[PDB]
């Protein structure tokens, strides 16, 4: 398959509290 | 207008956004209450720092130049205005399934890297939340650029969408439609980070002295970072590093101009050639729109980070919070046998659309949580003990008829009581969809709402299907599968 499989808008963690 | 009130009015949003959550029952009025603030600071400010004299499709032709020069394929597709997706890739020639048709080298890429090697670079090194967060420090590298005219990406930015469908683009009215949701809770943390980050970094820009040469410190308005972010939220990529020992976030040019259908991943990193590259995900007729598959996300997770609501997306799944109690009197047991499978006590599952609705883990929990203690007790005890946790996610090995009977039973009622807590039902959903005319934003909102309770719909309707069936075979007192 992919080694390093990418994927288009990944979702992130935006909480700079946490 | 004046300098001095913008700075009062973000130290007040920092205030604001910085306090600690209201409790769940409050979480619209304050999401007002923010909405009010920046809103107040958005209509003193004027819009985008900086903006571009021409239309977008103007710039395209530089995008393909720029990218040309630096080893990106360039050949067989065009940039087309779609009314569904907005703009995209067409095909100019056939393309076969998994041909390789694109290829971005790493030179062309905006990473967290490259944002430490700009001018961003001192505030980098200094403040702890760029160094920890990297789509944060995305969104300023992107920022930074977009106010540097001699920038090497300005051929990228240029050709940027100006605005987005991301829950921070909504009216208020917009967001209304997704009260007592499931999805509503993370529109609210969305709107308060968003609004903490740019107050928090506009005080930080127009003090710290390690931001002295920023282009931000002449103009950096709440408009700026919403599209920031928001470009950054629809368009990243993770990638591994030059060495290929960590991993990073990325703005990939041209291949992100792709929009998304139902498939698989067919873009990878080559780490020998240093370059990202996709393979088409089908077979594109010249004049087919070329789509990728983005991910196997929710929509929930589309609408809130991608901006768009993708209709019959095969991977959309609703939360469902369970947990053994600690007034079971069984407790000790039932946490023991999940322990040795490997699962918590309490935790969070899925509930799928597609076929099964609960998966080996869901599954695996709901056999355990409805276990009498002789089936603990043969979980726990003895050399077939082993063998029967190993098989406890599978559908085709149950523990006991009635212990089928009974978690199917749990989970109809289950769905049905998360059903009851929603404002409207599905019925009322279609009907507003069918006889209301509604803008792009609300439809995405309300499309959200009804698909969560379609999913406990049909939760419940198999929940039923698999309830009687297991019925039957107690009533026939079949024999039960054994593993072999
Ligand atoms: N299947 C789809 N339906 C609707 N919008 C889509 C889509 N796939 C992608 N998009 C849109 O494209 C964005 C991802 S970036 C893809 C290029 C984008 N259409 C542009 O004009 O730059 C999403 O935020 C959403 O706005």
């Amino acid at each position: 398959t992919l080694k390093y499989p990418i994927e288009k808008g990944i979702v992130t963690n935006w909480d700079d509290m946490e | 207008v004046s300098p001095k009130e913008i700075l009062n009015l973000t130290s007040e949003l920092l205030q604001k956004c910085s306090s600690p959550a209201p409790g769940p029952g409050k979480e619209w009025e304050e999401y007002v209450q923010i909405r009010t603030l920046v809103e107040k600071i958005r209509k003193k400010q004027k819009g985008l720092s900086v903006t571009f004299d021409g239309k977008r499709e103007d710039y395209f032709p530089d995008l393909m130049k720029w990218a040309s020069e630096n080893g990106a394929s360039v050949e067989g597709f065009e940039m087309v205005n779609f009314k569904e997706e907005g703009f995209g890739l067409r095909a100019t020639r056939d393309i076969k399934a998994e041909e390789l048709f694109l290829w971005v080298p790493r030179k062309l890429l905006m990473t967290v890297e490259s944002a430490k090697n700009s001018v961003l670079g001192p505030l980098y090194s200094q403040d702890r939340i760029l160094q920890a967060m990297g789509n944060i420090a995305l969104a300023f590298h992107l920022l930074c650029e977009r106010a540097s005219p001699n920038s090497f990406w300005q051929p990228y930015i240029q050709t940027l969408p100006s605005e987005y469908d991301t829950p921070l683009y909504f009216e208020e009215d917009e967001v209304r439609y997704l009260q007592s949701t499931q999805a509503i809770h993370d529109v609210f943390s969305q709107y308060k980070n968003t609004a903490r980050q740019y107050a928090y970094f506009y005080k930080v820009i127009q003090t710290h002295p390690h931001a002295n040469k920023l282009p931000l410190k002449d103009s950096f308005t709440y408009e700026d970072y919403r599209w920031a972010v928001s470009s950054v939220m629809t368009r990243q990529a993770q990638i591994p590093t030059e060495d290929g020992s960590r991993v990073t976030l990325a703005l990939i040019p041209l291949w992100d101009m792709c929009n998304h259908t139902n498939g698989l991943i067919t873009t990878g990193y080559n780490l020998e050639d240093d370059r990202c590259e996709c393979v088409a995900l089908q077979d594109f007729r010249a004049g087919e729109q070329i789509y990728i598959f983005y991910g196997t996300r929710s929509n929930a997770e589309f609408v809130i980070h991608s901006g768009f609501f993708f209709d019959n997306n095969s991977h959309d799944r609703v939360k469902i919070k369970l947990g053994v109690s600690k007034s079971d009197r069984l407790y000790a047991m039932k946490a023991e046998v999940l322990a040795r499978a490997g699962i918590p006590t309490s935790s969070v599952f899925a509930l799928h659309f597609t076929e099964p609705p609960i998966s080996a883990q869901l599954l695996a929990f709901l056999r355990v949580f409805c276990m009498t203690e002789e089936e603990l007790k043969e979980h726990l005890l003895g050399d077939s003990a082993i063998d029967r946790i190993f098989t406890l996610g599978n559908s085709e090995f149950p523990v006991s008829w009635d212990n089928e009977v009974k978690l199917w039973t749990f989970l109809e009622d289950r769905a049905s009581l998360l059903l009851k807590t929603y404002k409207t039902t599905i019925e009322e959903d279609k009907s507003v969809l069918k006889n209301h005319d509604l803008s792009v934003r609300a439809k995405m909102a309300i499309k959200l709402r009804l698909g969560e309770k379609e999913i406990l719909e049909k939760a419940v309707k198999s929940a039923a299907v698999n309830r009687e069936y297991y019925r039957q075979q107690m009533e026939e007192k079949a024999p039960l599968p054994k593993y072999e």
